[PDB]
RNA sequence: CGUGGAAGUCUGUUAGAGUUGGUGUCCUACAAUACCCUCUCGUGAUCUAUGUGUAGGGGUGAAAGGCCCAUCGAGUCCGGCA
RNA sequence: GCGAAAGCCAAGGCCUGUCGGGAGCAACCAACGUUAGGGAAUUCGGCAAGUUAGUCCCGUACCUUCGGAAGAAGGGAUGCC
RNA sequence: GGUCUUAAGGUAGCGUAGUACCUUGCCGCAUCAGUAGCGGCUUGCAUGAAUGGAUUAACCAGAGCUUCACUGUCCCAACGUUGGGCCCGGUGAACUGUACAUUCCAGUGCGGAGUCUGGAGACACCCAGGGGGAAGCAAAGACCCUAUGGA
RNA sequence: CGAGUGGCUUGCUACCUCGAUGUCGGUUCCCUCCAUCCUGCCCGUGCAGAAGCGGGCAAGGGUGAGGUUGUUCGCCUAUUAAAGGAGGUCGUGAGCUGGGUUUAGACCGUCGUGAGACAGGUCGGCUGCUAUCUACUGGGUGUGUAGGUGUCUGACAAGAACGACCGUAUAGUACGAGAGGAACUACGGUUGGUGGCCACUGGUGUACCGGUUGUUCGAGAGAGCACGUGCCGGGUAGCCACGCCACACGGGGUAAGAGCUGAACGCAUCUAAGCUCGAAACCCACUUGGAAAAGAGACACCGCCGAGGUCCCGCGUACAAGACGCGGUCGAUAGACUCGGGGUGUGCGCGUCGAGGUAACGAGACGUUAAGCCCACGAGCACUAACAGACCAA
């Protein structure tokens, strides 16, 4: 699996998965990511995220 | 009427005091079936890893699925049994009759022990084998050693001496069988006595926390709302009743917690091997780096890492052994994030 | 009762505040008990995604608004461990209300639902438009 | 609409005065009434320095038997007195 | 900055609110910071703590001795260049 | 009862009251549940008109109750920060002390014993601890009675 | 109606305490009792079943959360296997609380000519002490047993280390007209308790990195202060719980009870002798401690001019002093360096762009730059420091 934020490999027996309240479902790969989202930060705008680069 | 409520912490595990040996000492050996053989093993604690694995159990409905497991790492390279004690049963229990010893000894055992110049092994052999004629024979054990030199990440060279107790078929068969081990140089090794699949006794020293309060040491409750306030915080309310006039050694105080012996039962070994498969990234954490043989305990075990933890097969399993579990993945990743 | 196939962190506590997914009419719950919990001295009974509890209807029409009926848990936002090792949690902390038989009050539930829930409780799931 | 700028008027750790809660800290104290935070008043029946008057069954008292030099339901000192 | 406010800094003063050395410095105590989910379930009692907050715009109930209530409540804004 | 004591015989109002014994009075509101709170009723043990009655905007570090918001008050505790605590140099008190004293369980005794009796246990010394006992330390009991006491 | 047991209520008495044994209620922490509420095993039934009712053995474990009230008591709600009662100076103020009783202030009602009273109500109204002895929890030093190293033994000691519930199959089965509706056994999970551990999730993280407000160092760069981080964002190691792991079966002997054989008493009889069974209770099993067990223990090897130990030195798997453990060049013990593995989030400077502005100037954007800065971990590495060397000892 791979992290619906930063984009890397989500090692396997790892991260937490969040559900939407709409249902939708997004899969975290720690809690860096989790915060950096829930600041409104979009994972494309931040150098360090293997989206953006 | 003011509500009941189970006391704090057991009393079970006291005097909650330092331990003697920091090498554990099982106090309970399995029971005479099967074949002659070594009643456990040692090793060093390395630090911890998750695995996933292949259901075993034939009664849940998981049963074939993939499941991550949690598992100590523990390096157990082979130890040497120097030695054959023999016990005699006396009206006061059981006591050491002789030993018979080797000629091949590691080069750095004499850290620890007066390592034997002049023995008679034939001798010895020949009380026991006439103590065993006579019906007075007890039980007899392996006086045995680690080679901490062959672990890198563990400091210490000075060996640690255990006895295990060799249990199996008749007292002739296991006699033979253990005087053999012996002979040759005592060289043995985790899959000589254990099998991935079956359930072991993990005994070892805690982690030493020094001296702490009740409410750690014992789980009593913090003094709660106003009474937080008024200069008590982590003291119990009080040491006992007006009569009987004195403190009972029931109540919760403060002392020694940690560092005592401790023997959790019925533990999976999830898989022995050898090498770096379970070594993870940038080395365990205040440990090191694993390459060599060892063992995946699921779950925790007792001690710090670095620390020397025995093995015993499990004295009352629940279950049935589920040989050799299916391991489809080992996490390498860093311990350090 | 029967496995969930999740170790859960109860979320909830006797007279927490919960959203009512479904169109009973009832918009809010208020815990009152859980079914087959016995707790221990001074703590709070605490409840968690997959349990039967007891409850009180805080908010909504009038005709729902002060009973006492049951729900199960569909929803919370503590995490729950999955098998595989992943935390799962959710936006809020949500109950669907039932009858004796365990079968939803209301026509149609709002918003997902847990699969462990799901397999648990039957025709609560064969009504849940989403299930994670 | 503006002007005007009233008030035992409001906010206010301005200065200054006071003292609600913590029943915190202290309780052989820093202190024979202290420390901290919190809190009340702050143009008025306001606060304050100095000077001055009222004296013991007498003063003084927006009254609590409050206060009259750590002393008050009758100050203190010595005497009556052993 | 509204300010004899906070905070920071001069001039001037001081290191004398006058015993030191050492231990990642344990328990416990005084002050205090942060705690997931829940949210007063605590307790005689929200005690303690916290929440709110400056300024401008919009907007504001019962009641009323018509002065008041009232900063009612509620909503929006706020930097730099 | 359909007057009599002793002059009159409770009017407006208010009322289970900071006044109501019975009492958690009864009905309602509110809550899952409310000896609380509020409204209504009210025969008021023993309300009531400057011994002022009722009522009331504004004001309040005054008493009680409800809601929203908030939170380590709680579930249930963790980690951390600063000063202590601990060890070393220096300085250096006090409280308290009939004697003896390693106690524990029972008993006995002026009926609430480390010291008596019977047993049990107990090698000595030292460090840290939280305070179970010494009916612990501190005060010739404020309560109560007594005194041909005081004010 | 009669006979008792208890010492929880109340009353009585006036032995003890007035040169003081601190109140009620609550809380916290510990032990106990059984007249048993649940749980185990049983007997009876107006025992079909299911659900009950009554009784016996039995104190291992459990007996919880909330609304009014200071309340104890009690009333009420929802959960529960059940939400038992009682003793310990009505256990527990040199532990807490201080709401009530019961000081000094005040109000109301009643009573009193009045001061003032009330076994009426109401608002307010203080919680001292540095532990000598003893007691216990943990930690050391000595002596005894009479050279050392290592391994053991087990007198004794502690434990609840485990208690309870739900679900599935059995089974829509036995039973029953139907309604309704079990069990043995085997499984899965939950709850409470217990011990441990940190890969995972979570908290902390005044290590660290970044953003940014005010002010000061002329600006820039880079810094100090704003309480012991100015504030905001992220957060490593460790420590932790809200996270994770583990915590039987079986034997033996009994109680109530069910029986066998069996006599006194030719029969009968579970009992008198004998025997087979049979409780969550007892003992063993399991965990923890334990040579100071005065019968003061056993084994093996080394050594008595030398085995071994202390000091010293570098350090922690240890730690308040002391203790404990490891390493000490025949070495990787600690530090430096370099890698690795991690945190943050793209450095200074320069170039381009940049709303405008004649220009000066310019918030900011992009590039250089997965940059810069930082690390309580690991590896490599004898470079530095574990040197020199002292003492005790049969
Ligand atoms: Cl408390
Ligand atoms: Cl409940
Ligand atoms: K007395
Ligand atoms: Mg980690
Ligand atoms: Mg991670
Ligand atoms: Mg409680
Ligand atoms: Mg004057
Ligand atoms: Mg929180
Ligand atoms: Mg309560
Ligand atoms: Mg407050
Ligand atoms: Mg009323
Ligand atoms: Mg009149
Ligand atoms: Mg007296
Ligand atoms: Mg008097
Ligand atoms: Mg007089
Ligand atoms: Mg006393
Ligand atoms: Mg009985
Ligand atoms: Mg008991
Ligand atoms: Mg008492
Ligand atoms: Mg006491
Ligand atoms: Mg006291
Ligand atoms: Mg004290
Ligand atoms: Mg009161
Ligand atoms: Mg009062
Ligand atoms: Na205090
Ligand atoms: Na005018
Ligand atoms: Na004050
Ligand atoms: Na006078
Ligand atoms: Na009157
Ligand atoms: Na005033
Ligand atoms: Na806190
Ligand atoms: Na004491
Ligand atoms: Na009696
Ligand atoms: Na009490
Ligand atoms: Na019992
Ligand atoms: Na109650
Ligand atoms: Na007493
Ligand atoms: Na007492
Ligand atoms: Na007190
Ligand atoms: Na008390
Ligand atoms: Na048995
Ligand atoms: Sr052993
Ligand atoms: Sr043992
Ligand atoms: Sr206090
Ligand atoms: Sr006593
Ligand atoms: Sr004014
Ligand atoms: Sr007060
Ligand atoms: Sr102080
Ligand atoms: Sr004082
Ligand atoms: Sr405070
Ligand atoms: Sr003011
Ligand atoms: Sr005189
Ligand atoms: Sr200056
Ligand atoms: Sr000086
Ligand atoms: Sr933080
Ligand atoms: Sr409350
Ligand atoms: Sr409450
Ligand atoms: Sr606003
Ligand atoms: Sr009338
Ligand atoms: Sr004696
Ligand atoms: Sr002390
Ligand atoms: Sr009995
Ligand atoms: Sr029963
Ligand atoms: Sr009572
Ligand atoms: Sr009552
Ligand atoms: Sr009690
Ligand atoms: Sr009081
Ligand atoms: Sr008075
Ligand atoms: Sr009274
Ligand atoms: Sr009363
Ligand atoms: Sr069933
Ligand atoms: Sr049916
Ligand atoms: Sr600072
Ligand atoms: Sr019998
Ligand atoms: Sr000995």
């Amino acid at each position: 699996r791979e992290c619906d934020y930063c984009g890397t490999d989500i090692e396997p027996g790892t991260g937490t998965m969040f559900v939407h309240k709409d249902g939708a479902t997004t899969h975290f790969c720690s809690s860096k990511c989790e915060n950096n989202a829930d600041l409104g930060r979009e994972a494309r705008n931040l150098e360090w995220t293997d989206t953006a680069r | 009427p003011q509500p009941s409520r189970p006391r704090k912490g057991s009393l079970g595990f006291g005097p909650r005091k330092r331990s003697t040996s920091e090498t554990p000492r099982f106090n309970s050996w399995p029971s005479d079936d099967g074949q002659p053989g070594v009643q456990g093993f040692a090793g060093y604690k390395a630090g911890m890893t998750h695995v996933v694995l292949v259901n075993d159990e034939p009664n849940s409905p998981r049963e074939g699925m993939e499941e991550t497991v949690p598992v100590t790492v523990i390096e157990t390279p082979p130890m040497r049994a120097v030695a054959l004690r023999a016990y005699e049963d006396t009206p006061y229990g059981q006591r050491p009759l002789t030993e018979v010893w080797t000629d091949e000894f590691h080069s750095e055992l004499d850290r620890t022990l007066d390592v034997p110049e002049d023995h008679d092994p034939d001798a010895a052999e020949e009380q026991i084998r006439d103590a065993h004629e006579a019906g007075d024979l007890g039980d007899l054990r392996l006086i045995t050693h680690t080679v901490p030199d062959a672990v890198p990440s563990v400091p210490k060279k000075k060996p640690d001496v255990m006895e295990t107790r060799v249990g199996g078929g008749s007292v002739s068969d296991r006699l033979d069988h253990a005087l053999d081990i012996v002979e040759d140089g005592g060289e043995h090794a985790m899959n000589d006595i254990f099998r991935a699949g079956e359930y072991a006794d993990v005994a070892g020293v805690t982690k030493g926390k020094g001296t702490q309060g009740p409410v750690k040491r014992w789980g009593v409750q913090k003094r709660k709302g106003k009474h937080a306030r008024q200069g008590w915080r982590r003291r119990i309310g009080n040491l006992g009743p007006w009569n009987p006039s004195r403190v009972r050694s029931t109540v919760p105080q403060q002392g020694q917690t940690g560092y005592h012996q401790r023997t959790e039962l019925n533990k999976r070994l999830i898989d022995i091997g050898e090498g770096d498969e379970p070594t993870v990234d940038g080395g365990f954490v205040n440990y090191g780096e694993v390459d060599g043989p060892y063992t995946l305990v699921k779950g925790s075990v007792p001690g710090p890492d670095k620390r020397l933890v025995r093995f015993r097969p499990a004295v009352r399993p629940n279950d049935q052994p589920r040989l050799d579990p299916e391991v489809r993945y080992v996490s390498n990743e860093s311990n350090q994030g | 009762m029967e496995a969930l196939g999740a170790d859960v962190t109860q979320g909830l506590e006797k007279g927490s505040l919960i959203t009512c997914a479904d169109n009973t009419g009832a918009r809010e719950l208020k815990v009152i008990s859980v079914h087959g919990y016995s707790g221990t001295k001074n703590r709070h009974p605490k409840a968690g995604l997959g349990d039967k509890i007891t409850v009180s209807v805080t908010k909504g029409t009038p005709e729902m608004r002060r009973q006492v009926l049951e729900a199960v848990v569909v929803r919370q936002r503590k995490p729950i461990r999955r098998p595989d090792g992943t935390r799962v949690k959710f936006e809020d902390n949500a109950a669907v209300i039932v009858d004796e038989n365990e079968d939803p009050r209301g026509t149609e539930l709002k918003g997902p639902i847990a699969r462990e829930v799901a397999q648990r409780f039957g025709s609560v799931a064969s009504a849940a438009t989403m299930i994670v």
